[PDB]
RNA sequence: AAACUGCGAAUGGCUCAUUAAAUCAGUUAUGGUUCCUUUGGUCGCUCGACUUGGAUAACUGUGGUAAUUCU
RNA sequence: UGGUGACUCUAGAUAACCUCGGGCCGAUCGCACGCCCGGCGGCGACGACCCAUUCGAACGUCUGCCCUAUCAACUUUCGAUGGUAGUCGCCGUGCCUACCAUGGUGACCACGGGUGACGGGGAAUCAGGGUUCGAUUCCGGAGAGGGAGCCUGAGAAACGGCUACCACAUCCAAGGAAGGCAGCAGGCGCGCAAAU
RNA sequence: UCCCCUGCUCGGCGCCGGCCCGAAGCGUUUACUUUGAAAAAA
């Protein structure tokens, strides 16, 4: 039980670090639209 | 003193167990448990003051022995366990369901559910920690500690988790237009809509709650209990829906409902 | 011509028995006794008369009306298990050891100056 | 730590002039007139009736459209005209003061009973209530201070355990008819 | 039965002698410490016997003291 | 990594320590029975270094106590005020040491004395304000003749626990032994005053 | 009786990068007055 809650935690924590990723490049990528606008 | 207190008096009890004046001199003190002293219900006060299946002390006794009371999925065979806000009593034999929770006014009710809504528990978050490996670790307002939540579950937020299992299924934030339940005080099981929420460093912070009528009040942040996303509770309410309506309709409504039955 | 009403019936199967108010209407008499009682609540319930417990009959003021609790369990063995002895005692099927306290209590006291086998010899 | 009650007041307040000769002479004439036993029941209706309108005082010296004036002077108004001392026409929270001390001597049963037709005196109705011959809905009553409602005042009648309503004779009936027996026999 | 072991004997009950910023009352803090028990988590995470040892109770037997819940 | 209004917070990595009066890492028990070629299994009890929670306890912060000037100045290397470094304590801190500077409170009443003073929630009287009481069933504090010291236990300076002093006091073959009803009944003394 | 005689970094709640409103952030300090919280039971 401690190695499938480490493998799903593991697997959860990966899936919310890629998609604060993909919010933060889409923040840098709106602050690079409002400098060139 | 020189120790830890055992006995409790009658009158020197919270107000919302109901107990009557004279039939004794000691108060059932409950059990160290989950839950605290003033914001709890004894197994024995509620077999025999709310169910009335017991008469006297012994035969509570006999039922709990019997272990036919379940709490949150367990058996528990104490007679003075506390039973807090939100927990699930169950009765195998007789076929029921039971969630404490407040009415209008400053007291527990007896209210039924279906066995499907019997299966969960929504509980309050307290603190965000961190274990030995840097592992998160979370802590509910009824002790209970779940390991490996998710990154999304902040201090002030609501959870649901799983009985026969113990773990998270999905969650509520703490934001602007939740409904929300008020725990303690003089606003006491008042459902509402949350509308500000005002911040005092150094000390409580204050929240400002909109009924379902356009009445306010305001609580602290401690006693704010989120049951729903938006304007939908996620179980079931009791009658009345804590709408706290004041003395005058319910002077009304109570003469309305004597013409009508007479 | 004594009827009897009951009220506030509900039964529990976790104690394998019936509780009810009972209403009894005996104008003109005294208080009726509970054994009549007992097996008028037999007639009524279909049930044999030696399950029926029935105590704390008030009669209210003015004669005619008494109030009391009664209830009917289902085989002798539950009537025999959860119940207060008082009540099997007026039913004739218990009794205790003719002692008081102060007797247990100096017998208690005399048992605990010695020490060994003849703790049981001092209390005779 | 013994489990009572201790919860206990007096009734009644007794007057600040012990020889006086005009309230003397209204208290006999009360007592006289309504067949009370002694001044402490006419000083206890005198304190009940200076508790209402001292609560009456206090409610009017307040301000109009107060929720719990309106509230708990609605619950005095509807107490005042169930116990039969106050009109339907007279619901108002200046009308309390109006009344007097007759209007709560007359919703006794004492003289209820004298007044309802099955009494000669007053005194006697005193005697007939005191000796368990009447019934206030299929209920008797052993005293005459019961200040009756207005919802209750068309069922009082003789008790059924009495030779008045039709029961059982008492003793010097049943003493003089054996006594007749034993004459005739 | 007895006796070893564990737990409770720090609770409850009685009294107002001392105590005049002392006690206590409302509001606050422990980010300056401890916490039996209950509840929940943790309890093959460490890289190195198919059950070990001898002492004492209860018991048996022999005694002292005028006397102790003595030994 | 994550959080607070704020860490010398939690977590991470590196180098070691790790107390023979010694941290953990199971040589315990009951019931129902078993599957599969000896090995492999469930429902409970007990114990557990820890972390959170619960009953708490403890020390602090702000404000609030009857009378008296025939009490006007008080305290201080026998700590009074503050600073540094330590001992001890479960922790903060003159709580205590060694060295420094002379500080700290007071007419807005310090300090000293008295109280027929346990404090409060409360009670009697009461137009409106006020005056008096609160030993007394609830909450907190103190004590078991009075001071003092301690074992065990998580929690006691415990007294229906122990050890010495004085006052009182029981038994004795005179060498010794044994005590604390301001617990429930009851007795003596006391007094106008209080029950089986 | 009813609306009016405090402003200079992100949104979204709208309109055409801009305006507007709402908010990170702030406004010489007090007493007084009104409301709200908490304020054991008896």
């Amino acid at each position: 039980k401690n190695k499938e809650e480490a493998a799903e935690y593991a697997k959860l924590l990966a899936k919310r670090m890629k998609e604060a990723k993909e919010k933060r490049q889409e923040q840098i990528a709106k602050r690079r639209r409002l400098s060139s606008l | 003193a020189r120790g830890p207190k055992k006995h409790l008096k009658r009158v020197a009890a919270p107000k919302h167990w109901m107990l009557d004046k004279l039939t004794g001199v000691f108060a059932p003190r409950p059990s160290t448990g989950p839950h605290k002293l003033r914001e709890c219900l004894p197994l024995i006060i509620f077999l025999r003051n709310r169910l009335k299946y017991a008469l006297t002390g012994d035969e509570v006794k006999k039922i709990c022995m019997q272990r036919f009371i379940k709490i949150d999925g367990k058996v528990r065979t104490d007679i003075t366990y506390p039973a807090g806000f939100m927990d699930v009593i169950s009765i195998d034999k007789t076929g029921e369901n039971f969630r404490l929770i407040y009415d209008t006014k400053g007291r527990f009710a007896v209210h039924r559910i279906t066995p499907e809504e019997a299966k969960y528990k929504l509980c309050k978050v307290r603190k965000i920690f961190v274990g030995t490996k840097g592992i998160p670790h979370l802590v509910t307002h009824d002790a209970r500690t779940i390991r490996y939540p998710d990154p999304l579950i902040k201090v002030n937020d609501t959870i649901q988790i799983d009985l026969e299992t113990g773990k998270i299924t999905d969650f509520i934030k703490f934001d602007t237009g939740n409904l929300c339940m008020v725990t303690g005080g003089a606003n006491l099981g008042r459902i509402g809509v949350i509308t500000n929420r005002e911040r005092h460093p150094g000390s409580f912070d204050v929240v400002h709650v909109k009924d379902a009528n356009g009445n306010s009040f305001a609580t602290r942040l401690s006693n704010i209990f989120v049951i729903g996303k938006g304007n939908k509770p996620w179980i079931s309410l009791p009658r009345g829906k804590g709408i706290r309506l004041t003395i005058a309709e319910e002077r009304d409504k109570r003469l309305a409902a004597k013409q009508s039955s007479g | 011509t004594v009827t009897i009403r009951t009220r506030k019936f509900m039964t529990n199967r976790l104690l394998q028995r019936k509780q009810m108010v009972i209403d009894v209407l005996h104008p003109g008499k005294a208080t009726v006794p509970k054994t009549e009682i007992r097996e008028k609540l037999a007639k009524m319930y279909k049930t044999t008369p030696d399950v029926i417990f029935v105590f704390g009959f008030r009669t209210h003021f003015g004669g005619g009306k008494t109030t009391g609790f009664g209830m009917i369990y289902d085989s002798l063995d539950y009537a025999k298990k959860n119940e207060p002895k008082h009540r099997l005692a007026r039913h004739g099927l218990y009794e205790k050891k003719k002692t008081s306290r102060k007797q247990r209590k100096e017998r208690k006291n005399r048992m605990k100056k010695v020490r060994g086998t003849a703790k049981a010899n001092v209390g005779a | 730590p013994v489990a009572r009650s201790w919860v206990c007041r007096k009734t009644y307040v007794t007057p600040r002039r012990p020889f006086e000769k005009s309230r003397l002479d209204q208290e006999l004439k009360l007592i006289g007139e309504y067949g009370l036993r002694n001044k402490r029941e006419v000083w206890r209706v005198k304190f009940t009736l200076a508790k209402i309108r001292k609560a009456a005082r206090e409610l009017l010296t307040l301000d109009e459209k107060d929720p719990r004036r309106l509230f708990e002077g609605n619950a005095l108004l509807r107490r005042l005209v169930r116990i039969g001392v106050l009109d339907e026409g007279k619901m108002k929270l200046d009308y309390i003061l109006g009344l007097k001390i007759e209007d709560f001597l007359e919703r006794r049963l004492q003289t209820q009973v004298f007044k309802l037709g099955l009494a000669k005196s007053i005194h006697h109705a005193r005697v007939l209530i005191r000796q368990r011959h009447i019934r206030v809905r299929k209920q008797v009553v052993n005293i005459p201070s019961f200040i009756v409602r207005l919802d209750s005042q068309k069922h009082i009648d003789f008790s059924l355990r009495s030779p008045y309503g039709g029961g059982r004779p008492g003793r010097v009936k049943r003493k003089n008819a054996k006594k007749g027996q034993g004459g005739a026999g």
